[PDB]
């Protein structure tokens, strides 16, 4: 579970990355993983499985087939909050590229190719910029859906 | 003449099987011609079973009298055992219009 | 034959077990 | 007659060696990582959702439905054993069988028939050949199943590309790349649907 | 194998190609021509409009040659299997 | 400069009739069953089931694109 | 006047099945033309069969060959002439030992085992 | 005067020692594995069938195409030797003429020409060459002819490639890669044609 | 005379069984050429069968021949002339020891075993 | 090695591709100006219509000179081979 | 290089320490297989130009030349006899 | 004159085969462009079978050559003139040692087995 | 007159294989031009064989010439002539120890053995 959601800001860095004419995901990594350090998500998961020892005892308990199918279908959650968080970027990203193509439509001398490499990374590590600035809430949000998922597989 | 089948050129749209069945029937064809030749025999109709244990099915109209003796039905049934790869001189059926058997199966 | 070379081997490590037990 | 217990022991350290070629030779592994590599591959992340979360979702994926077999095995087999009821030799052949008979039902006629004529083998029924030549036709069948639900699939994907460019040349533009306008249509067309709970329903019902 | 052989199977495939490549691009071709001499009789310098008419009919000779297409691939990949045990002689 | 106007025009009306056409075949081909992933034929009919009806939405969001243009 | 298929361009596309049935074809031709000049036949007709090999599967099949011959008005063949037929016959096509040949002709009297 | 129980032992020890040597150069493995390897990365897949996956297959089906000769091995040199007919010096004789055997049976005159000049033994017959030499002109032909296997597999997907390049070029849609609308087709070919169980039977009749 | 066909060019029609066909053919041609300057012979025809000698260690087909000759109006060739015949074959053709020879006449009488 | 042998052996195998490139490319460059001529002579500019007879003529070259670049390869790489005692010395 | 780092007094080559003598040998071995791999790697680099040229000569700039190229780079190491050809002039490299 | 063969251009497409035959092609012109200076001989055909030399004894083909002549309307060949015909064959080709020549002529008497 | 050949330039379409027959030819000319210098000497013609040769390889071929000469209406060769003929011809050519030279004449006379 906490794979999943620290992979989903390596999905959410990369995706603004491959949309940005482009490592990104490293960044996004890092600073999840800062988040997972500040929020003290080590502890409340240290919290977590201690408390399953209570809830589920070691002798009688596992993990049953509808754990397995809830864990299976975290690849939909992957997805879903992941363009939750970039859907605003993303249509700003490809507005500005659209724009740019029909603008310079007029001339089809000068065309893009690597100018609009250029134009389409300039922009994109702005926006990104703009990502970071409102990328705290997302992860609250994102770690309430993942410690009640964790919660339901010790059965809190 | 039934090497017609060969020497004509199939279109594009014929494939694989269509093209196996082909040679089957020119080879069909160009056995019942070859024993048309034999004196005794005025129309032969040829067919095989080769798998993809084979064998052969010949049918012969003779002429308005006469019956094949044991030695011309030999040298048919072994003519045709041999010229087909496979299909050992066990396995051919060789009959007559007047229904009686001349190889059994 | 080949498969059954395994086979006869464990047996007889069984046995051998067996037989000092 | 019935093995001992230093050789019982030696025999449960053997199979968990082997475990990590029972689960992607004899499980529904190797389907569902094959099928969700084609996923990956027909959106335009390369490596965006990583190699380790796609095994752990298939491992709990596999887990999930190999749950039936597994508790028939831990039913037929374990239990007896557990409670001394049967020997080993037999308790071994009852674990054996259930996942003989799972993989009966994920196979082929024809690949079986390839596999036992290459064996050189003489057989008439398919519910006891050896399992030394039923897993190779497990996994051919396996591999030829993935590729026909990827191709399915890849062709949504494919549809939603053209598509774009399609239109994007159309507009009159021929200097844009199809592949960055098509990406969020392809991604929001992935989320909106709720792609991979689809995907679920097709790949763990595709056993039976 | 030998040089030649390596040849015959390259003329093979490049011939194949060929032909799998023409059934679609030359209903298109024409099409263009056709567009192109509407538009020299209008003298409209547009240079757009002609993408239509070569897209729906790249689709219709699609489907009017998808199954032969398949069908020849499909051959041409068991033709090599045959062959293969001639090459390995 | 008109005939990505009109593009544009289109999309607001023909492009909600396209997403619903995107949505079927996604959900089509999403969702099948033992019988569909065994049998080949089954699956390239499905091929050509959704290739078709793509094709006519297609079309006339490019038909509108083209009558633009050569007005 | 057979080795005329060989010289043709065989045009383009034959499958391979198709061009070993040609290859057949022109031996099968080439034999009837040299057996025409023996005296004492009229007309030959050659059939051919020669199987796969395929030394990767056991079950080889082994050659074999059938010639019809429709001799003269009278006059038949002694042990010697059809000696002679069914040894060049063997020789000329690769493989098919010389005791797999049939030989016949119109009065349907059988000349050589199979 | 055979070997001693002792060294005996010892032999057969260091014998096992030396089995992931003996598979990878003196058997069929390798050639299965490069042909493989060639058709995974003749389709737009990158390693989609895994690593494990491909040894698998090629380990079962390396153990069927020499089940005959594993089987001469065992009624010439095995069941001799432990009934107490032949002399353990014996015994090793008759287990490694059969793999002598088949190995020259997948080999090229050219490699034992150079191999033999290469090591300087004036021996002329084909047949009584040292497995000094024998193995290393095995490898080197089983190697070529997985080439020849691979480039022909090959074929058909590059046909695939150029013609969707060449379509889509057609169009003017030259910013669209033909490699994401290329494999779809080539996973479609693959399956159509029953690949998995047309290239594993063709693979196992090759060792001939 | 023969060598029409090796110094023709081949165009990419051909394809590989063919072209060694075709091959074939110019020996068998210059190889007539060879007997019909003979005084005994009027008249000569080669068939060749030349397996493929395959690479890898197994054992090949031991290559054949038929030669048919149509002699003078009378005469009877001799053992020398024959065995001249023979051996001009034979080493003509790689391999083909002179033992897979077959040689005729028109007659009919057989001149070489096979 | 010397650097001018290496300028020697850089230098032929640019030249090697120069030659095998032009002989492919140089059909196709001709075709596309011909077409190119004639659209100009009917006053159409179309610019995907140049594309099927220059990827047919380009077949065609390939299918062509299969034998001659088999040949010049084969021995550029036993050139090299036995070039290699040369420098090694 | 190495006589003059080890700080002895040698008159001729065919006297030199063992010392001495590996990390020469070893130096010499590796630069005369680089040498040997150049020479092996031209002619599949020259048929990698040749393939990527003609594709982009035909317009399509977004076709790897890799995978089409590997064919060709098999074949040609094929009808060579690379195999055979490579290793007899590795070992013939030592005379 | 042989040698317009050698002097002349291949075009492009000639297979590697047609090469090899080519050049056996020439090798045999000047050769019977060598026999034709002998004062005993009017015309000369020469056909050669090129060898393979491998190691191994039981794949080893060797060299072979067949050459036939027709000599001047009288005189025969002596011991020394045909010793002569076969050393200098023998020695122009490579391999082919001077037990596998075969030497015939007109009359077909033989001159040299193999 | 025989360095012609080397000091043209081959254009496209050679190969290595007539690459190295045409330096053969043309040191072949050059042989015989350098041969007709003599006075008893009048017309020649000369055959070399050369194998593959190449380093890294199993050579089991060796060198070979044959020089073919007609002299002029009379004379006849001594041994001291053959000798020096024999003796530049062997130290022109690499390899071809002195002992594999056939020598013939224009009537016939073998004057060297091989």
């Amino acid at each position: 579970v906490t794979q999943f959601m620290i992979q989903t800001f390596v999905l959410l860095g990369q995706i603004l990355g491959m949309q940005s004419s482009l490592l990104l995901g490293q960044l996004f990594m890092f600073l999840t993983t800062m988040f997972f350090l500040a929020t003290d998500g080590h502890l409340k998961m240290l919290q977590l499985v201690v408390f399953s020892f209570k809830t589920l005892p070691i002798g009688s308990g596992s993990l049953n087939a509808v754990d397995f199918r809830e864990m299976a279908g975290w690849l939909g959650i992957m997805f879903q909050t992941a363009l939750s968080m970039s859907l605003s970027g993303i249509i700003a990203l490809l507005t500005i590229n659209l724009s740019f193509g029909v603008m310079t439509r007029a001339a089809p001398q000068l065309n893009i190719f690597s100018l609009g490499f250029a134009f389409a990374l300039m922009v994109g590590l702005l926006l990104c910029w703009y990502i970071l600035a409102g990328l705290y809430s997302h992860y609250e949000m994102f770690w309430t859906v993942g410690e009640a998922q964790i919660c339901r597989l010790i059965r809190l | 003449a039934g090497d017609d089948i060969l020497l004509q050129d199939m279109g594009f749209g014929v494939s694989q099987r269509l093209e196996q069945e082909r040679l089957k029937l020119s080879r069909e064809r160009q056995l019942a011609q070859a024993i048309e030749e034999m004196k005794q025999v005025r129309k032969a109709r040829v067919l095989l079973a080769l798998p993809k244990e084979a064998s052969a099915s010949v049918f012969l109209t003779l002429s308005t009298g006469t019956n094949l003796k044991q030695q011309e039905v030999d040298s048919i049934v072994d003519m045709v055992a041999s010229a087909v790869p496979g299909m050992k001189t066990s396995r051919i059926t060789v009959t007559d219009q007047h229904g009686r058997l001349l190889s059994s199966g | 034959d080949f498969n059954d070379l395994l086979t006869k081997a464990i047996n007889n490590v069984n046995t051998l077990q067996k037989a000092s037990g | 007659e019935d093995y001992s217990v230093t050789l019982q022991i030696l025999a449960l350290m053997t199979m968990l060696g082997f475990l990590p070629a029972m689960v992607i030779l004899m499980t529904s592994f190797t389907r569902i990582v094959v099928v969700m590599s084609i996923l990956r591959q027909a959106m335009g992340l390369q490596q965006t959702p990583s190699n380790q979360v796609i095994i752990g979702i298939a491992l709990f994926l596999t887990f999930f439905v190999m749950s039936p077999v597994l508790n028939e095995i831990n039913d037929k087999a374990v239990q007896p054993y557990l409670n001394e009821q049967v020997t080993a030799r037999e308790a071994f052949d009852a674990a054996q069988a259930p996942m003989k008979a799972f993989m009966l039902k994920q196979t082929r006629i024809k690949d079986l028939e390839t596999f036992v004529t290459m064996s050189g083998e003489q057989v008439d029924n398919p519910e006891d050949v050896s399992m030394a030549v039923l897993i190779p036709a497990f996994i051919t069948s396996e591999l030829k199943t993935a590729f026909q639900i990827g191709f399915m699939l890849f062709l949504p994907f494919l549809i939603i590309d053209l598509v774009v460019a399609s239109v994007l040349m159309a507009m009159g533009m021929m200097m844009l790349s199809p592949m960055i306008v098509s990406l969020p249509f392809k991604l929001m067309l992935f989320v909106l649907v709720d792609g991979w709970n689809l995907i679920l329903s097709t790949l763990a019902g595709s056993f039976a | 194998m030998t040089p030649e052989m390596f040849v015959e199977l390259f003329r093979e495939a490049l011939w194949m190609v060929l032909i799998m490549v023409c059934a679609i691009i030359i209903p298109s071709l024409l099409i263009g021509l056709i567009v192109a001499i509407f538009q020299a009789a209008t003298s409209i310098n547009e240079q757009t409009l002609s993408f239509l008419p070569r897209l729906i009919v790249t689709l219709l000779a699609l489907m009017l040659f998808g199954h032969w297409m398949t069908q020849m691939l499909m051959e041409y990949f068991y033709g090599l299997i045959e062959r293969l045990p001639q090459v390995l002689y | 400069a008109s005939v990505l106007i009109v593009g544009a025009i289109s999309l607001m009306w023909f492009g909600e009739a396209l997403a619903r056409s995107l949505f079927s075949i996604m959900s089509r081909l999403f969702d099948l069953q033992r019988e569909e992933i065994f049998d080949t034929a089954k699956l390239f009919d499905i091929a050509l089931g959704a290739m078709t009806d793509l094709l006519f939405p297609l079309f006339l969001v490019l038909a509108t694109l083209f009558t633009a243009a050569m007005i």
